[PDB]
């Protein structure tokens, strides 16, 4: 598994691969691993896939359940520190194998500049949050490829398309140099999946744009 | 109630 | 004295069930056969209890609502703990009347409520089907033709002892109820059906289009 | 009280 | 004796509630349209249960807060445990029914309120809009048209009944709606619509310049 | 009776307030001023319940001093489970009439006390300063210039009504705060500021020879 | 053991084998491993003989339980996650052993399209469920053996009873290559058991109509 | 009190 | 209790 | 009627305070100085709380006591969790009127004491005494010069409020304490000093033949 | 890691480097670990990150809440003691690997002698607690280095300005001979942050300041 | 009662 | 009327000690002197608390044998604790008094028992042995000469004050207790010894002939 | 660490060194291990320094506590049974090294005989007690060598003076042959801390006489 | 009862 995220200038985009492993065995091609968690957030979980879905699930409903108990949503730093507590309740288990390493990406509509209102947060395994600065962040097997890819690529990052295709570069690069990363199916037409949040709330990317994007790389690198 |  | 209190909370119990709706629930061929004038289409006073075990009430509505998914709880219970075939209507009566004269005793508001359980022989067996009405002092009778609870029952109820019919059809049979049950158009009108010849759950809801044919 |  | 208790106890609820704002939830055709009487502005009379499903209430706001806390919250769980679509409005009417029916068994003040749960069709379907009337005491009705609670309800209900159309606009159904809550102002009311045509969560609340526009 | 119970109850609860000290909370240039006249030196009617939420009481003084300190632990509770900004002047409101309205109900003596709720905008930004002023039984006001609490309410109401003026910086305010609660001199005189101009921390108090020179 | 599932045109079809073994020991040679849980879905678990029976009978009761409560049954999601919760449930009991693994087939009537009703579902060990898209699964100790003869036999499939030859044939040739996986016994007159499920609701296969598929793929293979 |  |  | 019963409690404790021996706690110039008229040899009506926070009470032997040893424990019990120096007079005395209004509101018999909390400076440093007084009902009240408990009050504070003189001696403060008290002897006199010149623990009991050589 | 804290004439100042890694890996540059707990003490937390944010955030917690209910701030004494309870509840964990270890430095208002009211404050891993009267100390895993330098250095300390030049040489120190401590940072401009305590409270050092210490030592150390 |  | 309950409720214990057999305990030259007019011979209303602490008791049996039942569970913990030395009469007297406070509020039947707590020096000391009185309500009595318990308390007081003479003879003391009891045979009369002389427990029965040639 | 104590005519005199280590780094200089733990008793405890502080806190709280309850103080064995049940009770947390074990010097104001009231109780690992009859006792690391020079310095002990010089000169000892007690530190100034207990209480020895008396045995060694 |  591999989910990166990276800041664009007005926004953040998240984009996830489609394969889940039971060893070396392929046991699913098109997982979800990008959720949209609330309309200015999405959540990238990797690791084992029943602890993601479950882990996605219990924060969206968490976050839903405050917003509508108060009449007014979290705050980031509020949402960061209900993950942060997730992930640390999870420790105990994750030991046993049910390991789960979230990354938060976000739009903060109470800042000072929407042209830099986007967020990226990484996690630990033991539960610290990171707030990330440099603009670009990667979990998962393929993580460290993923970033090695997006720390050359993202002077090129621009706008939401530049940016969309970065991910999906360093999502092809991380497949390409690990086995547990699924790259774009080109047969099968299964590409990876991306959230894009702005000023007008978290959308799910259409797989036409997508599968274009990857199709380019394709050509580019043959 | 039913004594029977 | 505690007899007048026990006066006053039995009258205080008829009264509220004869300020309801009236339930007809007959046995014919096919089964047993319930109907119930319920004007709303959401609030459902005939229920399930298990496969060949079926549920029909009549008072207040969150009273009976608690009992019916006791009751159906219990049955799931005991038909998961010894076997399917070991839940009877009988125990599940009985159960009715042992929680309802606690809570008339024990509890300071008496319970409101006229209950039903009607029971049906299984798939491949002959069996006369059985209703047993339990009342709101917890007591229990053995009902063999039809019981009817609920609003005014003495008129309703000499209707149907006057056109009784053994081994009645469905359709003649829901026509004897609805003409009693007048003694009514098609809305506001709730029917179910325990049917001897399905082979593992017996209760089935007739909605709409056919109530109207078999009318 | 719901009697119907 | 407990039947002039009882009486007294319906007879405090009724004035509890007589001596409160109104609130009148009105079916359109985009879905279901919430108004209500709030001269404050932190406080909200209306609110959201689930994906489709809406909160009004009249009353003591302490009381039906902690009603719409704890239907919150059951809903959350209800669709956690199973589905999102598994949460439907008649499931939390019927247990807003059962609470009040306790609160006014066992409570030695009763919770003297008024509910309204209304629940509309899922994105891509169509289906009549739900409305349910939950009382003091726990008894719980269907209507299909409007629901009007709190206050003088005779004036205003009776000029809904003259003056609503289904079928209505949004803009319409809110000059409906706050002609009818004259029976006031721009601001001092609390707007809020389950809106069928959303993709997930209906409920969206039209505050300030958008209701400004609007009327 | 119920209806003499609840009136007595009631009754006594008033003249606990009537009893009590009279404090005048004010929302000025800077944010919001309690001003207080307590003979005591050490045990203080005002207090800080979050970095921009401020509290102010009338009434005995232990129940409020628990009040207080219950509200301070959900306050940090709140802040520390989830954010320092997600905790809002509006919650603790809340959460007062909820235990206000719970103790008037349930407990043998009701609490007499009066509470000021009082909140300003964080740092950087702009936004009226909000005050709550919630009753013994949990009725909760929005108050947007001043809140009266304690003695003879209605001569200092009035006396605000018409010399206070909006945008009052401190002596301004701190002037007509005291000439207004005559109806004092520097000592046996509580007063704190709410000063949104405070980076996290607005709540500061103004004692000895500053206050005085303020005065 | 071995049970496959595989949708057709307007329904969903699902067999399964019939040997129990204690080590390399034979003790069963008539096990029912499909069940009908509602009249809309069929459930079949691979695994220990014991937690399997369990795990149906548990599963089949707390679906007709809420249908009873609620008047109305669970969604397809709600069943999927009531299953999910009883696998994630048997960790710690599967770990010392009892490990069940189920397969669900079930016929969606709230979906839009009636023809693409069915669904497969497949969880993993944690509790991770994954709805299929490719048209088939197995689960058991000849899963593999059993998906890769569907691989090349699914483009046959047209309709119900082509379905279930396919699936027989999947079951015989996962017996063909492992041994804890019972094939046809020509001579008790034992043959794997099927559940077809289409719109008219979820029924068992006659043993007849097995027992003529299976001895025409017997006499395809001589 | 409150009623609203 | 005191008032003040 | 409650304010039947409540004014009957405060009647009770009224008279069960009276009808005890008077106790004096005054400042002088080196702390603090209790004398009581105790005849017991055994039971003592001043005792040490903390370092510098002494004790005194008048009323029932058994619920002072109590209140005494609850004090020691939560002072122990504070200093130990956080410091000794963060133990204070003034948290001491909250706490006792908090205990004694919920006795005051819940217990059976309302408890007929009255307490008094002397706390003076640290060693090398400079501040007044400070005496705080609690009564039956939670009432608490500061006194900057002096506190008399029990018995009949009015004679015995006449005469000190006219005969006091602030930062007199320890020889000089018995004199006068004895002198309003008697409005007495070498033995059956109980007395005690918080002494501020103490380096640690200020208080000290005067028993034997130094009592006799300052009295 | 490293923190370090000194005293000098009139007040206190803890400084602390911004490197986080995962075993050799470094996952963070601009982490920052020394918070102002309230308006005379700040504290500083090696060890985990996670732990250390953790701790920062309930001791300040602790510290504010007791002042609010109480109306008067804990003597020095008292924080000590609350921060060595919170040690010594963390030391099963600590066993386990979650493992803080803090130093306080504090400036004490209700001190005699204006000029020496600053204090420090050291803690081992069983809970106790010392109060520093070298002068200065450090904590983390380039705290040798950084005492060492410290040592050598401690003479040139007279006001607030030569101590911070020696906290930033000894931060420097100990990371030019420890790998686990981040030195200043030039190409991106990423330096240690400092706080620095006198009779007018608790001031975080201003970026530019602390940038120009570390280029001042950079360019004598060359 | 004792009061002393 | 709470007044007239609580005064009942002190006559009835008064009433309950007045119909019970006297204890004389008074303070020798050798120790303590228990002289009881017990008319059985299994029942024992004089017996051992600890090492130096003995125990007599008046009123009914069961209530006194509870009492002194506790009272050597409380010494042997306490003395198990920390020392046989830190056990003394006055914390017993303490305890017993709170404890019969506790049983005379809150427990709805009073304890109509009045007890004697007898202490003498450890071996080698000098000391004045001490005798607390504890009655009914919880009241600690120092008295230094003797204790009267049960009957008529006057004629045998009286008596004893007419013919106390400190530091008697063993002999002399038990011809005073007979003789001021009387105002009997050898049989019928409990008496027992806190004797001063015994190394660790000084309690000691005289019976069989050694009080008999002892009077 | 070492800790000696030892009886003279008409008191008690206890004395400790002032070395913290970590293995076989020193941490700590100026610790001080003895206690006035009430008017006439002082108690110095061996071993881990945080269960040491916080022993000698909770003693004297609990000494305290009964005190102000009953207004009279514990019998010394009423003192000596709680010290020994606090070191039975910590019989676990001693076994994985946090250890404590205590010294216990006082003044029995009891006893019959003025010139001979000076009692000392050593304590074992398992809680048990024993009132030293010798003279002397010693605890700690150091505490074989001490005890050895006791016993041949123990015949010139006659008074408060001598009693004090022979304390000392046993601590030079134990530090002499042990490099975890610490000796008289004659260039930053640091010597052992000492408590004498007599008819009229227990009181701190000022720093200048142990520094006069440590300076003549250091030159009488030499 | 007894007062023995």
């Amino acid at each position: 598994t591999t989910i990166v995220a990276l800041k664009y200038p007005g926004g953040v985009v998240m984009a996830g691969d489609r394969r889940s492993t039971q060893g070396n065995m392929i046991s699913g091609r098109d997982v979800r691993k990008v959720y949209i968690t609330d309309d200015y957030t999405a959540t990238g979980i990797a690791g084992t896939a029943a602890v993601a879905v479950e882990f996605a699930r219990l924060y969206a409903v968490e976050l839903e359940h405050y917003e509508k108990l108060e009449g007014v949503p979290l705050t980031f730093a509020g949402k960061i520190n209900r993950l942060a507590i997730m992930v640390r309740g999870n420790l105990a288990a994750a030991m046993q194998g049910l390991l789960a390493l979230p990354l938060l990406a976000g739009y903060d509509i109470h800042a000072s500049d929407p042209q830099s209102a986007g967020r990226i947060v990484s996690f630990d395994a033991a539960g610290g949050w990171n707030i990330e600065e440099e603009g670009y962040q990667a979990v998962g097997s393929g993580s460290l490829f993923a970033k090695s890819s997006m720390k050359k690529l993202y002077s090129q990052v621009t706008d939401g398309d530049s940016g969309l295709r970065v991910a999906v570069e360093a999502l092809y690069d991380a497949a390409d140099d690990d086995s547990a990363t699924g790259g774009p199916d080109l047969v099968r037409g299964i590409f990876p999946t991306a959230v894009i949040i702005d000023a007008d709330g978290a959308v799910d990317v259409p797989e036409s744009r997508i599968a274009e994007l990857a199709r380019a790389i394709i050509e580019s690198r043959s | 109630g039913q004594y029977l | 004295s505690p007899e007048q209190a026990m006066r006053e909370r039995s009258e205080l119990a008829r009264k509220g069930i004869a300020r309801a709706k009236s339930v007809v629930a007959l046995a014919y061929a096919g089964g047993v056969l319930f109907v119930a004038e319920n004007p709303s289409r959401s609030l459902q006073k005939i229920s399930e209890l298990y496969d060949r075990v079926g549920f029909a009430a009549a008072g207040k509505f969150n009273e009976f609502d608690n009992l019916r998914r006791g009751g159906i709880q219990f049955a799931d219970t005991r038909g998961y703990a010894y076997d399917r075939r070991d839940v009877t209507g009988r125990q599940l009566a009985n159960v009715y009347a042992q929680t309802l004269g606690t809570i008339f005793t024990e509890q300071a508001k008496p319970y409101e409520v006229e209950l039903c359980v009607a029971e049906v022989a299984h798939y491949g067996e002959t069996k006369r089907p059985e209703l047993y009405r339990i009342t709101y002092d917890g007591s229990i009778a053995d009902e063999p033709h039809f019981v009817v609870m609920g609003g005014t029952t003495e008129p309703i109820a000499n209707a149907l002892k006057e056109s009784y019919a053994e081994n009645a059809s469905l359709t003649d049979a829901l026509r004897i109820a609805v003409a009693a049950l007048r003694a009514l158009g098609v809305a506001s009108l709730e029917v179910a059906v325990l049917d001897a010849n399905r082979p593992r759950r017996a209760f089935r809801r007739i909605t709409g289009s056919a109530l109207q044919a078999l009318l």
